C-alpha cells in the first residue's frame, strides 16, 4: 500500500511456486495489476513478458521465482524489490 | 421525524465526569439515587464486558422510571442498540412467547463489519458508447476529470449499462464504486448547453472535487444478531426482515450464528456491540416468559434488560398467588432494583418549566404556580397535558402568554380523574353499573 | 337522500374568539363539551403535538359520537380521521397490538405536492437537424431533434436534444400521435392518436383521443393524500408481476403479519428526509376509539407505551361506563373502563343528559332532516316520551309515524299516528315488562 | 458569454468511417400481391 | 478482550481419576456428591450404550444444577450434542408440544459420517447446449483441460451465475452447486475500467476430490427427508416456499431414516454419538409433556435427558389436585434418578465470590470481600454475585482499582434486594 | 375407440386459405373387433393427438362430448 501510495513499482521475489499461487491470490483480491515469471516459462515467451514489464506502466507488482534467476535479464524497470523469504546461496540474492 | 413527544425534553441522564447526577442537566430532574445508578448501568453497558445483567425500576407512577430509560437511551446515542418494547407486545399469533422473547433478546446486539472500499470521484469531460445497431457489442470511454488530474478510462460492458441506465452527461459531477458498482449523480458543474426542455433546472451548481481520481474509503455494515438469523434462517427470510412472519427459527441456526460471530470477534473481522433491552410494563408477561428469561440471561450473547414495574405486590399472571414486584421471585434473585421516589413541589415546578420550554408555551410565573399547585393537588401529567390546552385558549383569546385564567379554564374544561370520580359517584344511575343497569331516561 | 344517525351534525357551532352557539350546527346544548372539542380541534391543527388523548365521559344519548363527527367535520376531509370501534382490535391473524399500531399509522397522513412542466399535443414535425462532427470521422450526426405540437389555441416546434430518439423508438409514436413528455425528465408517453385521423379507416383496434386543450406548455400542480399504514403495506408487498415471489404471493392468500420496525423506520427515514426536501407536510390526524370499555388489559399497556411515541396521532376514547372492572383483570375497578394508568394520561370532557326544551329541540331538527313535518302537540307528545323512555326511541320512533302518516294520505304526523306507532313498537322497558 | 456547456451529439457511421444510408439513417433515428383470402363456398 | 456471564467460570466437572471430587477445581466449590453422580452420569453416557436413562438435578434457588449441567457438557465434549432447553421452550404455534419434544430428542443424537467429495474448478472455454437440455463445458486449469457434460439443472444453475467464456466457475458433483468465483486473470487488463472481480486461474487438475467428516443430527436427516432444503434451482425455490412452516413429522419417516443411519454404520462409514438434552425448570411442563416424554424414554434410541427444577410440593401445571415432589408427576419420577444439590455455608460463598470476581477482572479487598460475602449471606448468594460489576464501575470512576468497602456500601444503597424492595413497597 | 391404422393430416386447397401451417382436416383410421371406420376429426383433435403422442398401432379412445383423446 506504502509502495503503491509512493508510485513505486514493487518486485516479489519467493522460493517456492506455492508461495507464488498464495500471493497471486492475495494480490488478485486486492486488484493490483500483476504479470508472474515462474520456471517453466517458454525462452521467447520469457523475453516478451520481461519486455512488456519493462514497458508497461501499469502492473504495479511483478512476481519472480529466485532459483530461476540464475539465467539473468535485463529488468531495470522496477523501482523496489520485495524478499518474501531468504535463500542460502547469497549470490542468488545478489543476482536477484 | 418527530414531533413533540412526552419524552422529548431529556436528552441523557445529565451526569458529571464522576457519575454524580447534577441538579438540573439535559432535561433531567432530581431521582439523584436513580439517576446515578442509571449512570452506573450506562457505564456497565458502554465496557461492554459484563453480560446478561438484570436490572429492575421499581416507584409509584409518574415516577419518571420511562424518563430515566428514554435518559439512558440518550447518553448510550446512535450505535448501540436499543429495544423498547411492552409486555403486551410479546404475545403474538404466528410466533411463540420463548421466540418473540428470543428475537427480543437478540435485536439488543450488534454485529459490526468495517470493510474498505475504493471510490472514483471526478467531473466529466467526454462520455462516448457507441454501439452497434441490431447487435451486441459495446464499445465506450469516458474522461473523468479532477483538479489536479485528468485521465480516460475505456469501459467495459457492464459499466457502460451503467452508466447509461444512470443518464451520465458532461456536465455531470459523479462517484464509481468498483467493486458494488454504483453510480452516484452528486450534482452538475454547468448548464445543458441551453436546450429547450429543462431549461434552468441546473442552476444549482457544485464544486468540482479536489484530489486523487481514485481515493480508499472505509464502510461499516451494522447489522443485528436477529437479523443475521432472520437471513439464515432460510432463503426467504430476508424478506421476513421486513414482512415479518420469521416463523419459529430452528435453534441450530442460532447456534451456529453464535459461533461464526464468535469466530468473527476472535479474527477482527466483525466487533460486537451489546445494547440495551427495555420492557415497558414486565408485569404484563406470563410466568413463562419470566422462566425463560431467567435462563436466557446466562447466554454469552446476552444484552442488559431493564424493567419497569409499579405494581408493587400483585399476581403474577398465569399464577394463583401474589409476588413482590409482580414477577416470580428466581427473577428477583438476579435482579438489582434501582427505585424512584415522589417529587417535590420544586421538582415539580421545575419539570413543568421545562416542559413548557419544549412545547414552546410562554407561561408567566403566576400561571406556572397555579399549575404546580393543581400538578401537586392532582398530577404531574394532568398539569403537563394542561399546559398545551391552555395555550390553545390563550391563542383564541389573541394573547401570547398564558396567563391565570387561561389556566382556569382549561381547568373547568378538562377534568381529573378525582372530579370524574366523583360525578360518575353522585350520578351513577346515568353510567352503566357492573351488573349491566342503567337509566336512560331522566323522568 | 339517505338518513343516518349523524347526519344533521355538521359541526361544533363555534364563533371565532367565542364559545358555542346555543343551537348551531345540528347541536343543540352541550355548551362545555363543544367547547373542549373546540381546543382540542385547534391544538390538532396546529400540528405540533403526538400521542394526545381525550376521553369523552358520559352516559349513553349525550352526544359522544355526535361529538367525535363534529371534530371529524371541523377538521375537513383533509386531516385523517380513523373511527374504530374497541372491539375491532380482535383480530384474527395477527396480535392486537400489531392491530392498534396499524390504526395509529393509519391516522397519521402526508400530503404531497409535486409541480410539473409538460408539453402535450399531436405530433407534427419530426426532423433532426445535421451538425458538425467534433470527433469528424465523416459519420452523420445530429445535434437536435425537431417535434412540432399542435394543440387547441396553441402550436409549438421543440428543439430538443438529441437523446429523445430513444424514448421516441421505445413509444413507437408517429405523425399524428398526441404525446406526453416531461420538460426535466426527457420521457415521451403517447395517449393515442388524434381524433381528426379515426376516418381515415373504418376499423383500428387503437383508441383514438380528443385533442387536449390550451397551450402545448402546461405547468400542473398534483396533490396525492397518503397515510404511514398505506406507505408500510406496499413497502411489505411484492410488486406483483411475473417474478416467482409474486407467483408465491399468488398462490398463498396474503395474511395479516407483523410488520418490522425496521420497515417503520425506513419509511420514516424516507418521509423525513423528502419533508426536509419541501415535497411532502406531515398531517397528525385523529383516532376515536369508540367503546373503549371492550379493550382488554394488554390493548391499554400498549397504549401506554404507544402514546409516547415521538409520532403518535391524537385518540379520542368514548365510554358510558361508570365504575367497571376492566376487561381482562380481576379485581381492577377503574373510572369509566380504562384503567388508572391511561387515564393519568388523558382528559376528560363530560356529556350531559339533556332537558325536556332540548330533547324538543333535537327531535324537531331531526324531524326537519328527515323531511317530515309534524303537528305541535304531536312534537310535544314526542319529546313527552323522549323525556319518559329515552331520547334516542323518539328520535327512531319519528320513521314510522311517517309511514303511518303516509299510509293514511296526510302529509303530517299527528297524536294519532305518535300513539298508533308507540302501541305497535314497545320500548325496552314495556317489553321488559311483557 | 458561457464559459462552460455540456453538449449531446448522436451518429450513425459505418466501420471504415462511411456513412450510412439516408432514408435507413432516418428510419433507425426514430425506428404487392395477397396473402391470405378466405370465402365461404 | 473477553466477556464474561453466568457460567464462564465452569470449566469442569474437577473430577479426579478415581471419581472422587477435589474440594475446589473446575470453577466448582462444594456440592461434591453431585459432582461425582454428574461424572457417573459422563460416564454412563461415554459407554454409550443406554437409551433413554433421566436424571433430575433437585435443588432451591441458586444453587448450582444449571452450573452442573454445563460442566456435564464441557466434560462430555464439544464432539457430542448436548441440546440446552427450557420448559417454557416447548410450547411452539406451528407445531404441537410432542412434535417439538421428539425433534429436540432427534436433535441430542449425533451422527459423524464421511463423504467424498468430487469439486471441479477452473476456467471455462466453452458453453455450448447440446440442442432444458444439457450443456457442454470446457475446464482449463494450469494443470490440465478437462470437457463436461452438465444436467440442465446445473444449466440453470450457470445461466443464473452470468457465466461466460473466461469465467472461473466451482462446480459440485454431489449437490450441483455451482459458484461463478470471479474473472480470469488472463483479462484484467482488458478494460480499465468495469464492475468484475479478477481472480487467478485455479492450480492443479481441474477434477479434485476429497473426503471429509462431517456431524450430522438425526433431526438434520430427518429434515432433509421431510422437506427441500436448498439449491439454486428456481424448483427447489418454489418447493421450499411452498409449504414453508414446521410439520409434524410421522414415526414413519423416522423409522426409515433410523434404518438408513442403521446402513450406514453397518458398512462402517457412519459413526454414532449419543448426546444430552438439558431441560431446565421443567415445572413448566404441563401434564401431557410429562405423559409424552414418559413413551419418548422407552424409544430404544433417546439421549440422555437431564431435567432440573427448583420447586417443592408444587401443584403439576394443567392438573388441578396432583401435588408432586417437584412438580414432575409421580409416573415420570419412578423414571429418573434424582440428584440433590445442597444449600451454600459460608465460607463456600465467600470463595464462590473471590472466584467471580477473579474471573471478571477485579480486584477486592479482604474486609471489602468479606463484607460482600456476609450481604450474600444475609440476603442472597447471586445478589452477592451480581453487585461485583456495580462496585467495580464505582471504583474506576474514584480512580481506584481495587474495590473497597465504601463503593460496597454506595452500591448497596443504590441497588437493592428483593426483600428490601418489598419493605419499601409495605 | 380402437387401434390407428392410418393418420394422414391434409392441407387446405389454397395456401391463402388459412394462417401458417394452414392444416386442414385430419384422417384417422380406427380398427376393433366388429370392423374399422374411417373418421374426419378437426385440427383440434388432430393436435390433442399429436400431443398424446399416438401413432399406428395404438389403442386410442376419443370422447366426442369433450373432443378429448386418451
Ligand atoms: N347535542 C346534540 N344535539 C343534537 N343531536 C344530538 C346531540 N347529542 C346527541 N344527538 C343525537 O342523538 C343521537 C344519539 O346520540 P349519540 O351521540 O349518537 O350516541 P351517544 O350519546 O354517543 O351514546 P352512545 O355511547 O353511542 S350509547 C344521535 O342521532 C345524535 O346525532
Ligand atoms: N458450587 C458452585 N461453585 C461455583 N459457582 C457456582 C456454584 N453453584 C453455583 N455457582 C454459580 O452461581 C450462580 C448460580 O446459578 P445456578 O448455578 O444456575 O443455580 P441454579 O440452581 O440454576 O438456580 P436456578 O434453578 O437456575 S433459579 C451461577 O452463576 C453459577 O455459575
Ligand atoms: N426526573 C425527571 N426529570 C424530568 N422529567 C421527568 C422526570 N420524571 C418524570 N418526568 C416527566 O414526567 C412524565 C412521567 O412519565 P413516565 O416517566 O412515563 O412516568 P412513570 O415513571 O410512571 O413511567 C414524563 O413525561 C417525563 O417527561
Ligand atoms: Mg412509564
Ligand atoms: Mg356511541
Ligand atoms: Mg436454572
Amino acid at each position: 500500500q506504502q509502495l503503491k501510495d509512493n508510485g513505486h513499482r514493487a518486485l516479489i521475489f519467493t522460493q517456492m511456486t506455492k508461495v507464488l499461487d498464495v500471493l497471486e491470490q492475495f494480490l488478485n483480491y486486492h486488484g493490483y495489476l500483476y504479470m508472474r515469471l515462474d520456471g517453466a516459462t517458454k525462452i521467447e515467451d520469457r523475453q516478451i513478458l520481461t519486455e512488456r514489464f519493462n514497458t508497461d506502466s501499469r502492473i504495479t507488482v511483478f512476481i519472480l521465482s529466485s532459483r530461476s534467476g540464475g539465467l539473468g535479464i535485463n529488468l531495470t524497470g522496477a523501482d523496489t524489490v520485495i524478499f518474501y523469504d531468504s535463500d542460502w546461496n547469497p549470490a542468488m540474492d545478489k543476482q536477484c | 421525524l418527530s414531533l413533540i413527544a412526552a419524552h422529548s425534553h431529556i436528552t441523557g441522564l445529565g451526569l458529571d465526569e464522576n457519575l454524580q447526577p447534577r441538579p438540573t442537566s439535559e432535561g433531567m430532574v432530581g431521582q439523584l439515587q436513580a439517576r446515578r445508578a442509571a449512570g452506573v448501568i450506562l457505564k456497565m453497558v458502554q465496557n461492554g464486558t459484563i453480560a446478561g445483567r438484570a436490572v429492575l425500576v421499581a416507584g409509584p407512577p409518574s415516577t419518571g422510571k420511562t424518563a430515566l430509560a428514554m435518559g439512558v437511551s440518550q447518553s448510550l446515542g446512535k450505535d448501540v442498540p436499543f429495544t423498547a418494547i411492552a409486555g403486551s407486545e410479546i404475545f403474538s399469533l404466528e410466533l411463540s412467547k420463548t421466540e418473540a422473547l428470543t428475537q427480543a433478546f437478540r435485536k439488543s446486539i450488534g454485529i459490526k463489519i468495517k470493510e474498505e472500499t475504493e471510490l472514483i470521484e471526478g467531473e466529466v469531460v467526454e462520455i462516448q458508447i457507441d454501439r452497434s445497431i441490431t447487435g451486441g457489442h459495446k464499445q465506450g470511454k469516458l474522461t473523468i476529470k479532477t483538479t489536479d488530474m485528468e485521465t480516460i478510462y475505456e469501459l467495459g460492458n457492464k459499466m457502460i449499462d451503467g452508466l447509461t441506465k444512470e443518464k451520465v452527461l458532461a456536465g455531470d459531477v459523479i462517484s464509481i464504486d468498483k467493486a458494488s458498482g454504483k453510480i452516484t449523480k452528486l450534482g452538475r458543474s454547468f448548464a445543458r448547453s441551453r436546450d429547450y426542455d429543462a431549461m434552468g433546472a441546473d442552476t444549482r451548481f457544485v464544486q468540482c472535487p479536489e484530489g486523487e481520481l481514485q481515493k480508499r474509503k472505509t464502510v461499516v455494515h451494522t447489522v443485528s444478531l436477529h437479523e443475521i438469523d432472520v437471513i439464515n434462517s432460510r432463503t426467504q427470510g430476508f424478506l421476513a426482515l421486513f414482512t415479518g412472519d420469521t416463523g419459529e427459527i430452528r435453534s441450530e441456526v442460532r447456534d451456529q450464528i453464535n459461533t461464526k460471530v464468535a469466530e468473527w470477534k476472535e479474527e477482527g473481522k466483525a466487533e460486537i456491540v451489546p445494547g440495551v433491552l427495555f420492557i415497558d410494563e414486565v408485569h404484563m408477561l406470563d410466568i413463562e416468559c419470566f422462566s425463560f428469561i431467567n435462563r436466557a440471561l446466562e447466554d454469552e450473547f446476552a444484552p442488559i434488560v431493564m424493567m419497569a414495574t409499579n405494581r408493587g405486590v400483585s399476581k403474577t399472571r398465569g399464577t394463583n398467588y401474589k409476588s413482590p414486584h409482580g414477577l416470580p421471585l428466581d427473577l428477583l434473585d438476579r435482579s438489582i432494583i434501582i427505585t424512584t421516589k415522589s417529587y417535590n413541589e420544586q421538582e415539580i415546578k421545575t419539570i413543568l418549566s421545562i416542559r413548557a420550554q419544549e412545547e414552546e408555551v410562554e407561561l408567566s410565573s403566576d400561571a406556572l404556580d397555579l399549575l404546580t399547585k393543581t400538578g401537586v393537588e392532582t398530577s404531574l401529567r394532568y398539569s403537563s397535558n394542561l399546559i398545551s390546552v391552555a395555550q390553545q385558549i390563550a391563542m383564541k383569546r389573541k394573547n401570547n402568554t398564558v396567563e391565570v385564567e387561561d389556566v382556569k379554564r382549561a381547568y373547568l374544561l378538562f377534568l381529573d380523574s378525582a372530579r370524574s370520580v366523583k360525578y360518575v359517584q353522585e350520578n351513577e344511575s346515568q353510567y352503566i353499573d357492573d351488573q349491566g343497569n342503567v337509566q336512560i331516561s331522566i323522568a | 337522500t339517505r338518513t343516518a344517525a349523524h347526519t344533521h351534525i355538521k359541526g361544533l357551532g363555534l364563533d371565532e374568539s367565542g364559545v358555542a352557539k346555543r343551537v348551531e350546527g345540528g347541536f343543540v346544548g352541550q355548551i362545555e363539551a363543544r367547547e373542549a372539542c373546540g381546543v382540542i380541534v385547534d391544538l390538532i391543527k396546529a400540528k405540533k403535538m403526538s400521542g394526545r388523548a381525550i376521553l369523552l365521559a358520559g352516559g349513553p344519548s349525550t352526544g359522544k359520537t355526535a361529538l367525535a363527527l363534529a371534530i371529524s367535520q371541523e377538521l375537513g376531509p383533509k386531516v385523517p380521521f380513523c373511527p374504530l370501534v374497541g372491539s375491532e382490535l380482535y383480530s384474527v391473524e395477527v396480535k392486537k397490538t400489531e392491530t392498534l399500531m396499524e390504526n395509529f399509522r393509519r391516522a397519521i397522513g402526508l400530503r404531497i405536492k409535486e409541480t410539473k412542466e409538460v408539453y402535450e399535443g399531436e405530433v407534427t414535425e419530426l426532423t433532426p437537424e445535421d451538425a458538425e462532427n467534433p470527433l469528424g470521422g465523416y459519420g452523420k450526426t445530429i445535434s437536435h431533434v425537431i417535434v412540432g405540437l399542435k394543440s387547441a389555441k396553441g402550436t409549438k416546434t421543440l428543439r430538443l436534444d438529441p437523446t429523445i430518439y430513444e424514448s421516441i423508438q421505445r413509444e413507437k409514436v408517429s405523425i399524428g400521435d398526441v404525446i406526453y413528455i416531461e420538460a426535466n425528465t426527457g420521457a415521451v408517453k403517447r395517449v393515442g392518436r388524434s381524433d381528426a385521423y379515426a376516418t381515415e379507416f373504418d376499423l383500428e383496434t387503437e383508441e383514438y383521443v380528443p385533442l387536449p386543450k390550451g397551450e402545448v406548455h402546461k405547468k400542473k400542480e398534483i396533490v396525492q393524500d397518503v397515510t404511514l399504514h398505506d406507505l408500510d403495506v406496499a413497502n411489505a408487498r411484492p410488486q406483483g408481476g411475473q417474478d416467482v415471489i409474486s407467483m408465491m404471493g399468488q398462490l398463498l392468500k396474503p395474511k395479516k403479519t407483523e410488520i418490522t420496525e425496521k420497515l417503520r423506520q425506513e419509511v420514516n427515514k424516507v418521509v423525513a428526509k423528502y419533508i426536509d426536501q419541501g415535497v411532502a407536510e406531515l398531517i397528525p390526524g385523529v383516532l376515536f376509539i369508540d367503546e373503549v370499555n371492550m379493550l382488554d388489559i394488554e390493548i391499554f399497556t400498549y397504549l401506554n407505551k404507544a402514546l409516547e411515541s415521538n409520532i403518535a396521532p391524537v385518540v379520542v376514547l368514548a365510554s358510558n361506563r361508570g365504575m367497571t372492572t376492566v376487561r381482562g383483570t380481576e379485581d381492577v375497578i377503574s373510572p369509566h373502563g380504562v384503567p388508572p394508568d391511561l387515564i393519568d394520561r388523558l382528559l376528560i370532557v363530560r356529556t350531559l343528559p339533556y332537558d325536556k326544551d332540548e330533547i324538543r329541540t333535537i327531535i324537531e331538527r331531526r324531524a326537519t332532516v328527515e323531511r317530515l313535518q309534524v303537528e305541535s302537540s304531536a312534537l310535544d307528545l314526542l319529546a313527552t316520551m323522549g323525556t319518559e323512555t329515552s331520547l334516542r326511541y323518539a328520535l327512531q320512533l319519528l320513521a314510522p309515524c311517517g309511514i303511518l302518516a303516509q299510509t293514511s294520505n296526510r302529509k303530517e304526523i299527528v297524536v294519532n299516528d305518535v300513539n298508533e306507532a308507540k302501541l305497535l313498537f314497545l320500548d325496552a322497558k314495556r317489553s321488559t315488562k311483557i | 458569454p458561457e464559459q462552460l456547456t455540456s453538449r449531446n451529439f448522436v451518429t450513425l457511421y459505418d466501420f471504415p468511417n462511411a456513412p450510412p444510408n439516408l432514408k435507413d439513417f432516418n428510419t433507425n433515428l426514430f425506428g404487392m400481391k395477397t396473402v391470405f383470402h378466405s370465402i365461404l363456398p
